[PDB]
């Protein structure tokens, strides 16, 4: 479940950047954001890996895509 | 035993004096596999025994 929970958040996030994106479409000077996710896996000594699946999707960044607009 | 001459008891009177438990056996017929997470648990699969 909190995998399933992970997968959520981290599409979540997607969506409420790319939100951010469209309700900025108009305004003067804006850069896009761009939303990076990575994987989680931890295991201990005492647990073994072959019998043991993934942690989820762990955001890594929400970066902020510099290239150039189009001029007005 | 024998009785005349050629007559022999085909059963005899014998009294039983009656029961007990003489030994417990221990089955060491192999048991089921349990399918753990942990590493630092093992098993025997067949004859063998762990030394400590």
């Amino acid at each position: 479940s909190y995998v399933s929970l992970s997968g959520l958040s981290a599409a979540q996030l997607d969506l409420n950047t790319t939100s951010n994106n469209i309700a900025n479409a108009n305004t003067y000077g804006f850069k896009e954001s761009r939303a990076e996710f990575a994987d989680v896996y931890s295991n201990s000594l005492f647990t073994n890996a072959k019998t043991t699946p993934g942690g989820g999707a762990q955001a890594s960044q929400v970066a902020q895509q510099f290239h150039e607009g189009s001029s007005i | 035993g024998q009785s005349s001459q050629n007559t022999e008891l085909p059963s005899g009177l014998m009294l039983g004096a009656g029961s007990k438990v003489v030994a417990t056996q221990k089955v060491h017929t192999h048991g089921n596999a349990q399918t753990t997470t942990n590493a630092l648990d093992m098993m025997v699969e067949g004859d063998g025994f762990f030394q400590v």
